[PDB]
């Protein structure tokens, strides 16, 4: 995965991140949330799902990092998969599990909204604002 | 090889006829002959002088386009560059002439001046035997440079580096450009696939190139029996014409080409094992330089062939050294193959060019 | 001390890290050690040379 499109102003925003992120994940997607601290955390924090973020490359804690709420990602595909070879399907919504923050494309009613694919490589970012469905039948 | 000391009992001063051995030795004074000239000749063609004792081959990936639109903008395109690096090889080689002071006193003074002319000869022996082994013994080698070790190469060998792609044609780890004709005489379904397998890499008539193939006079009956569409060894069709040179050109380089397969000129080689053809791309875009690199010393004091002044100087023992220093490796890995004809099973490595199992 | 031939293998780079290493020995090219300028004071002052060797 990597950025294709962002905007500074609303699209996304700067947060200090609240841990090392390893070279083993350089360019794999991942939602994110802020910690009761005001630092970026993989899965919902205590903000809930906040956004979604990519590395290029392995990141220090304390460095500061770009969260995406609303733009384009390309060369995507699901977190499980290998980055720049295990694309994603086209047409369909992608779904960010609240605990690991890894997104693929299974709904379940406690999983956050991430965005969806306009082909198999490229994925519309628009973050929703809570779970799928807060109250299960 | 003869050896030791020169002595008197080593010394012939005159036949029984009364004509002195001095100019029999005078003979051999200056001459070189067809073998050791047909051998600088194989040097000649198939090497380049390296500049670089390490090189680089760099790749760059595709951007593509998309469709415009009144609204919208496109998607970001980037390229990220690659590459695999190619050192060349380097040892130093040594050679005594060592004499009796009676035999400097009574030995014709013919015989110094041939011995001084087969050093020369002997040079021309160990640089062709060591461009032969550079392509012939398909064993990785490692060479240190500034200190730090680098791997050196043979053609593609089976091993973990990937040849680069070229049309779309893409390559895995394990490629190969030894190969083993499954078949106890040469087809020419094995000259189609070898040809084609330097092709798939480029090294094309398209890309300018000219192809040339090695081979010794036994496999050259069979090249001459390939008319269209007619069968040949093992029950394979020829899918090509031989055409006879003239007399395809009459001769290439100064070397008797006798005709073409494909577009391939076929060559006589009698320094070729039997069981054996070398095929070689030349000339166009990517054969502006030969299949094997020869590495020199970085000092001008150090490179050529030299004398050095010997360590027992005059009386009763005399000596003297020559000395030359250089090494081999293949900067194309994909503009030559490695044909070996036999019935199955692995590639043999000639024993006259196994490395370390000899010199000259 | 160190002793025997030198080798091959002795010499360990042309350069590290961009440093050159016959700049590093040509620090020590033309050193004086202020003790052996000291011990040669000390035999100045504590000698004279023999004219007579009895």
């Amino acid at each position: 995965a990597r950025y294709d499109k962002y905007n500074p102003y609303g699209g996304g925003f700067r947060a200090p991140l609240a841990a090392d992120w390893t070279d083993a994940d350089a360019g794999k997607l991942y939602a994110v949330g802020i910690n009761n601290v005001g630092a970026v955390v993989k899965g919902a924090g205590q903000s809930g799902v906040a956004g979604v973020l990519v590395l290029t490359k392995g990141a220090k804690a304390g460095s500061i990092v770009d969260v995406m709420k609303f733009g384009e990602v390309v060369e995507f595909g699901p977190t499980s998969g290998t980055p720049g070879t295990d694309f994603g399907a086209a047409g369909t919504a992608y779904y960010a599990d609240t605990s690991t923050g890894a997104i693929n494309s299974t709904s379940g009613e406690a999983k956050v909204k991430v965005g969806h694919t306009v082909g198999a490589q490229r994925l519309i970012v628009a973050v929703a604002d809570g779970v799928v469905d807060p109250s299960p039948a | 090889n003869q050896g030791g000391y020169n002595t008197a009992g080593d010394i012939k001063y005159k036949t029984a006829d009364g004509v002195s051995y001095d100019s029999l030795w005078n003979l051999f004074s200056n001459v070189t002959d067809e073998w050791n000239k047909h051998k600088s000749k194989m040097v000649q063609l198939m090497t380049f002088p390296v500049t670089n004792q390490t090189e680089k081959v760099p790749r760059i990936g595709q951007f593509g386009f998309e469709k415009a639109s009144e609204f919208g903008v496109p998607e970001s395109k980037r390229t990220e560059l690659s590459f695999y690096q190619l050192a060349y090889d380097f040892e130093d080689y040594d050679l005594a002439f060592r004499y009796t002071w009676k035999f400097l006193r009574d030995a014709p003074s013919s015989q110094i001046k041939a011995y001084h002319n087969q050093a020369l000869q002997a040079d021309a022996k160990l640089i062709h035997r060591k461009v032969m082994e550079a392509i012939f013994d398909n064993r990785e080698r490692e060479a240190d440079i500034e200190g730090l070790p680098y791997k050196v190469y043979p053609l593609y060998n089976g091993d973990n580096m990937i040849p680069p792609e070229y049309n779309g044609t893409t390559f895995s780890t394990g490629h190969n450009h030894y190969l083993v004709s499954g078949g106890t005489k040469i087809d020419s379904a094995d000259v189609e696939m070898a040809a084609d397998h330097i092709r798939e890499h480029g090294y094309t008539e398209e890309n300018g190139t000219q192809l040339i193939a090695f081979a010794h006079k036994a496999e050259i009956q069979e090249v001459r029996r390939f008319r269209f569409g007619q069968t040949n060894n093992n029950s394979a069709v020829a899918n090509y014409d031989f055409v006879q040179s003239q007399g395809p050109q009459s001769m290439w380089k100064g070397l008797r080409v006798k005709g073409s397969y494909d577009d391939v000129l076929w060559i006589e080689e009698p320094t070729m094992p039997a069981g054996y053809v070398l095929f070689l791309a030349t000339g166009g875009t990517l054969a502006q330089q030969n299949l094997v690199g020869l590495r020199e010393h970085e000092d001008a004091a150090w490179r050529g062939l030299r004398q050095i002044p010997g360590n027992q100087t005059r009386y009763p023992l005399i000596d003297s050294f020559y000395q030359r220093s250089f090494g081999t490796g293949i900067r194309q890995r994909g503009g030559a193959v490695v044909l070996q004809i036999k019935a199955s099973g692995t590639y043999d490595i000639p024993t006259k060019w196994t490395n370390g199992g000899g010199f000259e």
